[PDB]
């Protein structure tokens, strides 16, 4: 992808995870589950919310009729009449298509975004109280149960809290 | 002037090629054509910025 | 030190520019083109049969037979007709020549 | 939809020359698909040529073809030209056209849709055919049914049409394909397996035809040589 | 460097809905950049598979590629009666696009012995300089037959031209005809000229000759 | 650029690389040269060739004339017609130059972000076995033979083969 | 958004700086103070430029005329006319609004990018010698005075320098 | 495309009042590229002003104008004007407006594109000159020519032309430039070097005119002061 996220280093999504678009999968002493992201997953709901209003709400219906037919006289006008709604639909159908073209491919990139973004939260809070073992995990240095998990969804997580509990297995190997 | 040559998109100006989907030529013109634009220069970037050693 | 290895990209002798959004005159290694700006300055034969030439003399007194209009291209198919601008001789005696643009299409 | 790639007729050069072949697609105008040229001589494999990709505007070729192979294109019309200079006998086979693309988009490394096919026929000048009998003796009966048939031998360019008793015997006919041998010309040999009883009480002649050199023959198979 | 595709095997004969596996592989390590096609006789080729798993549009299901890496595979579940062709295998990783060797695929019936025939040089021909033998198979299957060129009792290689037919609609076998060409001078020098033929339906190998006089 | 790779730490290009659009440079015993990674380069050629026929697939050929002239009395719908072909003369122009402006700059960010991953890739293979010495190099720190240059770009490296070897040069300085 | 530094890891803007769109702010001992990255800042603008001037320049004026009044007679004409005003009209409001409204997140974007930049510059320029704390500042490891701040903002950065000043209070902790 | 900055015309302004000039561009309407403001004293250097950015739509002054430069534009036509207040005798200088852009598109510290320049002069009022004859003494010869002039001074506005015996006297004139001296007003001296034997042969006059004064002069150089 644009971003290498999504298809990149995470190469394959969780089908168990089915209450949001990012989230967690957490694996302690207590146990193990799936748990979605509420800050990247609502933020990304409205703002593809907007990206469909920004196309649809201006294309409003219209009303339309079969209108006059054209008489022998009447050639030079029929003409341009066919000229104007050929120009009209020639043109709206390819701005149609390549709008959906290329937006589709930044609705993409932007999926890929929102999971980078939540990887490198995770990154810069965990530090070296976490190995990163690669396909968006990590394996904590620390005992982590599921205060500890939650606080790192919840962006509370404190470091020095078990800095000293990872050093010891950090300096181990 | 008409010469004796080929073409399959005809102006006043001369004849063109319909090789590229755009013309800016003439606006006028008989058979197979590209669309006029008044544009001078429509060039589609593909490869990377091209910069040398330095 | 000892062993390296780098990441790069790709460069050639290419002097294609193109306009972005942000920048203008931006050198790239490979571009397209889709605009054709050439034209040959000849007029040609459209789908292989040869256009239907006048000179001096129009339509009106091609198809009316303007004394003029006597030694001329006198062919049985022709793709369009040429007029020059220069041309002046046609329809002599006053007069308006009726549906003289329907005609023209007609003969085209 | 459905594109269909429209290649250039069959071209019958000489040695030494050099011949352009045209690949003309259908349908959407203006397209900047992949393209590749793809030989296969008659009963051989295919064998990849070259390729362009109108995106970089510049072509690739193989070793062997390197100095020789001139691909181009038409602008972006997706018409594609071949062009192979100094032309012998051994690049005499069937060459295709193909267009790299799948369903999932453009597809640099697959050929999704192919050409009709174009024939290259090399030697030095048009030779008509020459039809030998293949004598009927007794060491060809076996099983109660006979052998006998017809050689053609150096003519070009192919094809040759070979009837039986001008067109009559039709079941149990064999016309082989042509084969190339080292003096540049083809040779083929129809054979027809009668029953035993039938070469004393039906005669039999070979028709045989070669439009390029106009050449029309009809050779009894006397026989025995008698 | 280059890459070389070498399919296994290179011809199987097969009954409608038998299972057939075709394999290729590869002078290096190629991933998945491969893909499989398939070509009928005096028709352009075909593709089938791109990407050594992903289907092309509008090729039927029974078609499965597999295989990753050096080692590929081409699965047909139920083998059709319009399945009956040449298959081939092409990879995308570098620049010459190599092909296979090819994989023909043959219908199956009983083993048939052939009509081994010989024919020798016409009058007419042998005064124009040349001498062509011609040895004759005729409704044989399988293809697999060997045909050897034996004059006074010593076979003769690199003067011989074997052409073959396809198989057959009606019987589904095949004729070969082998052509001995040779000139003139070297045809009156010797006097037995023979064609070994060596065949499956033969449980001995048979063989026909002809002398120079008769 | 967008995502800084190209014109960014990585300043210039390789003119030597004649292969592909993305690739490597190795320095080793046995010798060096360039070498363009296959996955990036190949799946960029195809997107942009999907992108430039995005373009002018839908723009196809018409088939155009001289049409009738106008009489005096024609002179209302010659306006009309005058009108119409300004018109979308206008559209067209604004369109296809603007069009083109914006997806160079796209086209341009494109090959920013693919060299990125790729030098991504590299860095979270090697990890402390090398040394990121800036654009877009990796000193090793252990012996890197043929084969071992191969596995980075193939994708098959194997940090625990080096990990010692690199480990004691690593704890040298 | 969507490289994840404005409204990301930097939550908040500096008001106090008032002479560029990115830059630094420095605490040592001789004092602290806002400075503006050059080379950033006046490039954004400059490119910002183009992309306003890419969407007005073609946006030419007209010479506009109220036009001849419709007869009863010219009716067919004057519904015509109606048609294609019309017809421009939805059309040229519909792509000035869509345009502006993807330009916008575009723009927005792109400050996003060149923040991330400047941060991945400094981050890559400092390497050892400095601590992440979050919140894109950067806690020296070592002594770092007015010309040492500086010769990070001009990119002549020296890592060797402080690498043994730094070490120490590294393996301090 | 080869687009044109046209200021506003030369403006004689009155000490401590405000001057407004404009800098409207030509072709592409609605630009929105920087401009700057830079003004040059007759036979100085070039000095910086200051500059707008509509992008901005701020604009940043140099440390001596701030508080009497203004720079405004009219949205994005691309005309910018420029005002100054409190305008003194030092002022008076040649001012130009220049777009900042180059062949790269926009570029903020480059001017690409100059204005024709518009000149502002600063004094009370109007004043005429006033001529007064350089005396062609003996001691104004040298090398068998002599040496002889007219002197204008006190002069507001500048240009004065002067011309030597109704514009028959050409080769040899120099008509020096004005300098502005600390009365706000200028003076020049028109110069010839005549031949040491035409002082009693030909009489030589001055030909001064001042249109913004609608004075003319015409005054004899009499050859010494007798
Ligand atoms: C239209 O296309 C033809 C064919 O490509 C062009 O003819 C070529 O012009 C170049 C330039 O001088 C020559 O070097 C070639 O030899 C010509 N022939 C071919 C087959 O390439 C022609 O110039 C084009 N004209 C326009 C107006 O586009
Ligand atoms: C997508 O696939 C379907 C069938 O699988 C095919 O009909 C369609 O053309 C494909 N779309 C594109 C854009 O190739
Ligand atoms: C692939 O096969 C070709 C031909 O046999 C050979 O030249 C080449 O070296 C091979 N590639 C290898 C061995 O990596
Ligand atoms: C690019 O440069 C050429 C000459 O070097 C110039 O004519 C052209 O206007 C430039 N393009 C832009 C967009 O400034
Ligand atoms: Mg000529
Ligand atoms: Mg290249």
């Amino acid at each position: 992808g644009l971003f290498g996220a999504i298809a990149g280093f995470i190469e394959g999504g969780w089908t168990g995870m089915v209450d949001g678009w990012y989230g967690y999968h957490h694996q302690n002493e207590q146990g193990s589950g799936y748990a979605a992201d509420l800050k990247s997953t609502q933020n990304a709901i409205d703002g593809i919310t907007n990206k469909v209003n920004s196309v649809i709400e201006k294309m409003n219906t219209q009303f339309t009729a079969v209108g006059k037919e054209f008489n022998h006289l009447e050639k030079r006008i029929e003409n341009l009449n066919k000229k104007v709604d050929d120009g009209f639909l020639d043109i709206w159908t390819y701005n149609a298509e390549l709008l959906v073209l290329l937006e589709n491919e930044r609705t993409l990139d932007y999926h890929d975004s929102n999971v980078k973004n939540l990887y490198e939260k995770v990154r810069s809070q965990l530090k070296n109280n976490a190995k990163e073992i690669g396909n968006g995990c990590f394996e904590f240095y620390h005992k982590c149960d599921n205060t500890c998990m939650e606080s790192v969804k919840n962006g509370t997580y404190d470091y020095p809290k078990y800095s000293e509990e990872a050093k010891l297995n950090r300096e181990e190997i | 002037p008409v010469h004796d040559c080929n073409t399959t998109c005809q102006t006043p100006k001369g004849a063109i090629n319909t090789s590229l989907p755009f013309q800016n030529i003439h606006p006028i013109t008989i058979g197979k054509c590209p669309k006029y634009v008044k544009s001078t220069k429509l060039r589609l970037a593909t490869g990377l910025r091209n910069i040398p050693s330095i | 030190p000892g062993d390296t290895l780098c990441i790069g990209y790709h460069a050639n002798n290419s002097t294609d520019t193109v306009d972005t959004v942000l920048e203008k005159n931006v050198t790239v290694t490979h571009s397209v083109n889709l605009l054709e700006d050439k034209h040959n300055g000849k007029l040609c034969k459209l789908r292989g049969v040869a256009p239907l030439h006048l000179g001096k003399c129009n339509i009106a007194g091609w198809i009316l037979g303007n004394p003029e209009c006597e030694s001329l291209s006198t062919a049985s198919s022709w793709s369009y007709i040429v007029e020059t601008p220069s041309s002046d001789n046609g329809t002599c005696y006053p007069g308006d020549f009726i549906d003289y643009e329907e005609l023209r299409e007609q003969l085209s | 939809s459905q594109v269909q790639l429209v290649q250039s007729g069959t071209e019958v050069k000489k040695p030494g020359s050099s011949v352009k072949v045209s690949c003309k697609a259908s349908g959407v105008t203006f397209s900047s698909y992949a393209m590749s040229w793809v030989r296969q001589a008659p009963g051989q494999g295919l064998e990849w040529m070259g390729g362009f990709i109108p995106i970089l505007g510049t072509a690739n070729y193989a070793q062997k073809f390197q100095g020789r192979l001139t691909i181009t294109a038409d602008g972006l019309t997706g018409t594609v030209y071949m062009e192979l200079s100094r032309l012998r006998s051994e690049d005499t086979a069937v060459y295709y056209c193909a267009r790299e693309v799948t369903w999932k988009g453009a597809s640099i490394g697959v050929l999704g849709i192919w050409g009709q096919g174009t024939m290259v026929s090399v030697s030095a000048s048009t030779k008509g055919p020459s039809v030998f009998p293949l004598a009927p003796s007794s060491k060809s009966t076996s099983g109660g049914t006979a052998a006998l048939g017809c050689l053609v031998k150096d003519y070009f360019p192919e094809p040759v049409t070979v009837s039986w008793n001008s067109g009559a015997l039709t079941s149990g006919v064999h016309t082989f394909p042509a084969v190339l041998q080292s003096s540049g010309l083809y040779s083929l040999s129809s054979v027809v397996t009668v029953p035993s009883s039938s070469l004393g009480t039906q005669t039999y002649i070979c028709n045989v035809n070669h439009k390029p050199s106009n050449t029309k023959v009809d050779k009894k198979v006397e026989p025995k040589s008698c | 460097d280059d890459i070389q595709m070498t399919q296994s095997p290179s011809s199987l004969s097969a009954s409608v809905g038998d299972r057939v596996i075709i394999t290729c592989r590869a002078n290096q390590s190629i991933g998945g950049y491969l893909n499989w096609y398939q070509q009928k006789p005096g028709k352009a080729p075909n593709l089938l598979i791109f990407t050594a798993s992903t289907l092309q549009s509008g090729v039927p299901s029974r078609f499965s590629g597999g295989g990753s890496g050096t080692d590929f595979t081409l699965t047909i579940s139920s083998l059709q009666p319009e399945d009956f062709a040449t298959y081939y295998c092409q990879q995308n990783y570098n620049t010459p696009r190599t092909f296979g060797q090819g994989t023909k695929v043959d219908i199956k019936r009983t083993v048939a012995a052939p009509s081994v025939f010989i024919f020798p040089p016409s009058d007419e021909q042998l005064k124009s300089g040349t001498a062509s033998v011609v040895c004759l198979l005729n409704n044989f299957y399988p293809r697999e037959a060997k045909v050897q060129w034996k004059v006074d009792n010593a076979l003769q290689s690199g003067n011989s031209q074997e052409s073959v037919t396809e198989q057959d609609s009606k019987d589904s076998t095949y004729s070969l005809s082998s052509t001995l060409t040779l000139s003139k001078a070297d045809y009156e020098k010797h006097k037995v000229y023979a064609c070994e033929v060596t065949h499956q339906g033969l449980s001995s190998p048979v063989t026909k000759s002809f002398n120079r006089g008769e």
